[PDB]
């Protein structure tokens, strides 16, 4: 033993440990090869299986998700995705000694608005991939009951870890879509607050056009110029209240 | 070793609580998720409460932490 | 497993329900709804007659009730003392207050786990039974402990 | 960077008899190098008490490189340089052939000689005359070595010899 | 022969360290109570400096060269900002990683070998214990040093011997571009690092009752 | 780019006896190379316990190219370099020829000798005289090895030696 | 900087037979060098009374270098340069082979000779004819000495020869 120092030393004083040390070293030389493979295959199987199950469960309840994540209602008038805004409160930074910098609120533009064609679905942010694996490349195997049991338990641990990894990835995707939706709703809120200039668009038109071989009826050009942005004259901000 | 012993048995694991729920309406006294509140105030670790164990390797037993402080306990003697 | 505690230390739901059943069959009222626990104890079985003193044998009951309480994680525990109209209002309020202070002190001294212990006594300000014949023998003479188990 | 003479673990898949030299490949399953493989050959010892494998051509994925670290093998769980096989392959056959040929020679000649003091003569005939060519051929072939063969499903450990870059 | 000493020292160090650390953790609340950093933090979340004091000093250089002074004070660490007070842990807690691999190469074979091995392990383990104790002593000395320095700074400031630290805050309104904005930017910058004043004419004394 | 000494799979179609070397073609059926083929030859070992195949002239479709990667073959599901063939071809024929010739020699000579102690004499004649030339010719031809012959419908795996581009 | 020819302890973990010299590695466990490793080989002595190991390839951990200090080893707790193994491997085997072959030759020839002064004749046959070839083969093979083989779990003491930096 090691913890109960004197007891462990008096136990090692007998030669039974001095003969068991060789019989355990000969096993400690080799066993790791089996366990690494067991962990790898367990991780693979767990990841794949958990991903498939969670994908099925996700598809089960699409309709409510579709209803809640209505990007179409958020699309602007001219088929343009509104920009994305981020806001932080109670910011503090110690740049170095003797000097600190703080602020109450800060606002940042994440993604500049642009034209859109279709309202992006949640699937582009949530749909887990799934490729069924069918390649168990088992080279080495346990020989006796002890190695078989350790193989089994290590495979179980690998399955656990794969489940954890899959769940974490799903959570990360959820966070991403959450922050995107939050940015859009924040932009809507601030535009209501009258603190950000609305996007500005111009349109030009021409009648018939083309040569004697190619013709068009009405060539209409829509071009957006004034990108949305934050204002600096706070005095124009209109406050809000409740009841 | 039954967490829901003398109860209905395990129903599932609430992750927001990080706890099992017994078949009868109670939270078991066992955890399921590592992202729960466990009240532990004792632990281990060399180069602890500093920059951690520096990834260098030394021919002697001299070991240092990323804060630059050394640790005789983590090192050996001679 | 040997590193990360698989369960909270020294906890067993079987023991919890066993001691709850033992308390209920002893007659001290124990109940809970959601995650809020409330326990009521008659004053006669705990104190002497019309006095803010603890009967000697009651120490075993206090010990085991503290042992039961040790099987929970909590933050705030509130104790209230209610009695019967005996002489006045001020004297009864003082008696209830002293009783609550004593029991709270002993509980804190024992190995309970809380951040806030509140104690208060009222007397016979709000009964919980129309039957008002007896004095200290009446069941409304009570001490109540309430808390919420969080997470 | 690899220290001079550390230990790595791999698996040998392609077995071969200790008769014809040829490329043999193993795959490193642990350590920093992953997916790496190793081609090498074998040698033949004067005595069949052991068998060793020469490994020189290490192929590592990632970059189109071909390092040539030369290394040998040490048996895991035994820590011995011998190879797990059978070594008594060709003793009994040659011993029996030699002894039978000699017995034929002797029986024919002696039982022919002892006539002083038909089927018996025919037995003498066969033994005496077919003993000789068989015996000389057996002496010709008696020096055939008893071979060994490695296994196709046994792992192995590799000890290093020089460094790499 | 000496692996005995090595493993004994290692095991003793580990065991003593674990025991002392767990005992310290068990006796927790009074430690943080006595080492209450935060209430000594100045108004502007500025960690006060540390003072070193000495009395009745004398140094001999050589023949006909001796320099004597009555009292001396020194600024150990200059004051600086802080986001959270330090605790007893960063001075008193010491690490513990349990060894579990006594390399089984030299093993007890004959009786006298076993006996000398046992006794050498015992003495080595005692050595490890006392070495851990000495390390604890050094930690205690260091933390006492820092706390006493803070106290001495407070007392000299009370006696009007060190100028208090000085800071300035500059505030700006809206700031940023069309893409990034900030409501109110506050810049805090310290100028007067606390230091001793040699002008004794303004020194103040006090008398109790 | 093909990693140094990786594994490829092909199917062998042209069978040949281990008597005359010749261009033998294999067809890569899976992996990166599709529709590719490889011509090569074999070797002959001193002991017929196995048989290996040399493959050097590799042809890939698509472009007019002719690479020259030299590689060998390993038997799938045996993980050994041996060949599925037979090795007991010509043991019994020569053994019986030699034994019969010697037995004839002995029968004729011994029955002639034992005449002291007509068709019998004619049998002596035939055995004693025709034994000798037959025996010496049998000794002359006794050294012919037992051949092997590959099969026309066996798949194979090929371990590489060098890279290509 | 190590004094000329000083003393160190080490541990041998990989066993080897004194049949094929090759890389054998040991590990220093105490002294200034901790976990340092040492590659070397053995020699074959004139007689089987001892066995010594050459240790030249010294690799110190931490730094990327491989010094070439050459040193030998001594038996710990015995203070000898010999090897702890078995040395009586192949005395009685060859003795018995030779003696049996001789006895066979003698029995056949003498018991055939003693006729003047069937199964007995057959025993004479077998002895007289199988003794001689076995005897000459035994004389051929009698030259094989008794080998030694180190173990995989023995420690050692090492004396130095030259200095280092």
């Amino acid at each position: 033993g090691d913890t109960g120092s004197l007891a462990g030393l008096q136990a090692m004083a007998d030669s039974k440990y001095t003969r068991a040390q060789k019989k355990q070293k000969m096993g400690k030389i080799r066993e790791m090869a089996l366990k690494e493979t067991a962990l790898s295959v367990g991780a693979q199987a767990g990841l794949a299986w958990r991903a498939k199950i969670i994908d099925e469960q996700l598809n089960k309840q699409a309709r409510n998700l579709d209803a809640i994540y209505d990007f179409n209602s958020l699309v602007l008038e001219h088929n343009i995705l509104p920009p994305v805004l981020l806001e932080g409160r109670n910011t503090l930074n110690l740049a170095d000694a003797q000097s600190i910098r703080i602020s109450d609120r800060t606002y940042k533009v994440a993604k500049q608005a642009h034209f859109i064609t279709t309202p992006p679905t949640w699937r582009q942010y949530l749909w887990m991939d799934y490729v069924k694996p069918e390649a168990p490349n088992v080279t080495l195997l346990p020989k006796t009951k002890a190695e078989k049991e350790i193989w089994c338990i290590y495979t179980e641990r690998g399955w656990k870890n794969g489940i954890d990894q899959a769940n974490t990835i799903l959570e990360e995707n959820i966070a991403r879509i959450k922050e995107d939706f939050g940015g859009m709703i924040l932009y809507r809120k601030l535009l209501a607050m009258n603190m950000v200039s609305p996007p500005y668009v111009s349109h030009t038109d021409l009648g018939v056009t083309g040569d004697g071989s190619e013709i068009h009826i009405d060539d209409r050009v829509l071009r957006i110029t004034a990108l949305p942005e934050l204002n600096v004259n706070s005095a124009e901000w209109r406050a809000a209240v409740a009841k | 070793d039954g967490c829901c012993s003398k109860m209905g048995g395990i129903n599932y694991c609430d992750s927001s609580a990080g706890r099992l729920v017994c078949n009868n309406g109670f939270y078991s006294t066992c955890y399921c998720t590592r992202h729960a509140v466990m009240d532990l105030q004792f632990l281990m670790g060399c180069c602890l409460w500093h920059g951690g164990v520096y990834p260098q390797l030394n021919s002697s037993g001299l070991v240092v932490c990323n804060d630059g402080y050394v640790s005789e306990e983590c090192s050996l003697q001679k | 497993v040997p590193k990360l505690p698989c369960r909270v230390d020294g906890a067993c739901d079987a023991t919890i329900i066993k001691m709850m059943t033992d308390l209920n069959k002893k007659g001290i009222k124990v109940a809970s709804v959601g995650q809020n626990y409330l326990i009521s104890i008659p004053a006669s079985a705990l104190f002497a007659d019309q006095s803010p003193r603890l009967n000697w044998a009651s120490y075993s009951l206090l010990n085991e009730i503290a042992a039961f309480l040790k099987q929970f994680r909590k933050i705030a525990i509130t104790v209230t003392s209610y009695s019967s109209k005996y002489v006045s209002v001020k004297r009864e309020r003082a008696l209830t207050l002293a009783r609550s202070r004593v029991v709270s002190e002993y509980l804190w001294s024992q190995g309970v786990d809380s951040r806030i212990i509140f104690t208060q006594g009222l007397g016979s300000d709000k009964p919980i039974t129309s039957y008002t014949l007896g004095g200290d023998r009446s069941p409304n003479a009570r001490v109540e402990i309430t808390f919420r188990r969080a997470v | 960077i690899i220290k001079t003479g550390d230990i790595m673990f791999a698996v040998l898949d392609t077995s071969v008899n200790s008769d014809e030299p040829g490329p043999i490949l193993a795959t490193i399953v642990t350590g920093k190098l992953k997916g790496s493989k190793l081609i090498g050959s074998f040698n033949l010892p004067s005595n069949a008490d052991k068998m060793v494998i020469t490994f020189n051509t290490m192929s590592i994925p990632g970059a189109e490189k071909t390092i040539s670290i030369s290394a040998y093998a040490i048996d895991p769980n035994t820590a011995r340089t011998a190879l797990a096989s059978r070594t008594n392959h060709h003793y009994l056959m040659r011993y029996g052939s030699l002894f039978a040929s000699s017995f034929l020679q002797g029986f024919g000649n002696a039982f022919q000689s002892a006539n002083t003091t038909s089927t018996l003569e025919n037995a003498v005939i066969g033994l005496a005359t077919v003993g000789k060519a068989w015996s000389q051929q057996a002496q010709q072939l008696f020096n055939t070595p008893t071979t060994v063969e490695v296994y196709s499903g046994t792992g192995l450990g590799i000890l290093f010899t020089q460094d790499v870059t």
